[PDB]
């Protein structure tokens, strides 16, 4: 039997380092782990949620952030429903490319993809280089929602994938009528 | 045999993560060829 | 534990086939666009 | 590190049923299933052997044998650099396909492409339908290597894949120089 009612291509941007793995991870599987290994070019997981009665199957691809694979990550951008764009609330450089990717974006993907900002890894008060007010100021100059995670602590990590789909199917649902 | 159960499901892993690599990369290079 | 690890190893099979079997999909349909 | 010095793309293709998935299942992990699970398109296994001291990673490409399935199929055969030709001794019709199957490497894949048949199931000789004569003669028509082979019993599974890989590992070579 076919497994599910609607099927939506994930994308997650950023600069490396910043967590994407690790909230593709939490989201997932439920894990997190703390040591390192940088994507070589892009991973895939599979998660499928339920919504309004609905099975919702997420193909979420995992993009490598280092310049060297731009070649590669780029060409994953066409088919994407949903775009998160993750920096790092510890790592300001991280959060002042959210502009750069945001052009690679309008460059590369559809005009109407559905867009998130994530400030990761807000479990980490300590570091903190970027306050969320600052965060939500950009989301704001670009009319993108914006929610700060920790894949760690898993905090607003389900928030984040059920809301980017669930954006996807009520604009999906407004096409059919 | 639990142990011999468990051995053969972490070498089944380790052969499905290898060839998920190898699809990764087809999957990424077939793109490419597409985008020319 | 070794059954905890036994079940986390099964469920780690399950996903990756789950991967591989839309990842074939995937390189299945490229090449068909790339036939074209 | 990179785990290979040379890199053989393989394709198995012939009659639905005739054993090629059992053949590759006892080739890249030395099991063997009764229970039959007709393949939905495509399957792919990886085994890296090696030949005059050098690491072989075979790409194994395992095609669906009903013709619903042509279309996916045919597209993998552009890039394989040898070919399994599979049919069942236990089943004449599939024995008689074999020239169709070659007609479709012909058309579809390279004019160099390394060819071998395989007449399986050898181990079920009390319902062989296709002398091993008869196999033999088929196979020098067409100037093709033949062995008979039982992917359960694991008969000439291992000699199968060594004897494709080293004819195109010699091929190559000869390229070289
Ligand atoms: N404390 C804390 N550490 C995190 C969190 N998320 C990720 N990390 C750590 O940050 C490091 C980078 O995480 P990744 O998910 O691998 O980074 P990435 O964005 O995928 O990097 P690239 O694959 O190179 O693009 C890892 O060592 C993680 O342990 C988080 O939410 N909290
Ligand atoms: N006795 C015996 N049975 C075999 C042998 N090889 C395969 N079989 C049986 O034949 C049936 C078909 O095997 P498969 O490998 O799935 O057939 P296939 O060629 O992959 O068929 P499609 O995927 O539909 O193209 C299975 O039930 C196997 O158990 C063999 O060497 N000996
Ligand atoms: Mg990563
Ligand atoms: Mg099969």
């Amino acid at each position: 039997a076919k497994t599910y009612d609607y099927l939506f291509k994930l994308l997650l941007i950023g600069d490396s380092g910043v967590g994407k793995t690790c909230v593709l991870f939490r989201f997932s599987e439920d894990a997190f782990n703390s040591t390192f290994i940088s994507t070589i070019g892009i991973d895939f997981k599979i998660r499928t949620i339920e919504l309004d009665g609905k099975r919702i199957k997420l193909q979420i691809w995992d993009t490598a952030g280092l310049e060297r694979f731009r070649t590669i990550t780029t060409a994953y951008y066409r088919g994407a429903m949903g775009i998160m764009l993750v920096y790092d609330i510890t790592n300001e450089k991280s959060f002042d490319n959210i502009r750069n990717w945001i052009r690679n974006i309008e460059e590369h993907a559809s005009a109407d993809v559905e867009k998130m900002i994530l400030g990761n890894k807000c479990d980490v008060n300590d570091k903190r280089q970027v306050s969320k007010e600052r965060g939500e100021k950009l989301a704001l100059d670009y009319g993108i929602k914006f929610m700060e995670t920790s894949a760690k602590a898993n905090i607003n990590v389900e928030n984040a994938f059920f809301t980017l789909a669930r954006d996807i199917k009520a604009k999906m649902d407004k096409k059919h009528h | 045999g639990p142990l011999q159960e468990k051995d053969q499901l972490r070498t089944q892993v380790v052969r499905l993560q290898a060839e998920k690599a190898d699809l990764l990369g087809i999957v990424s290079e077939l793109q490419l060829k597409l985008n020319s």
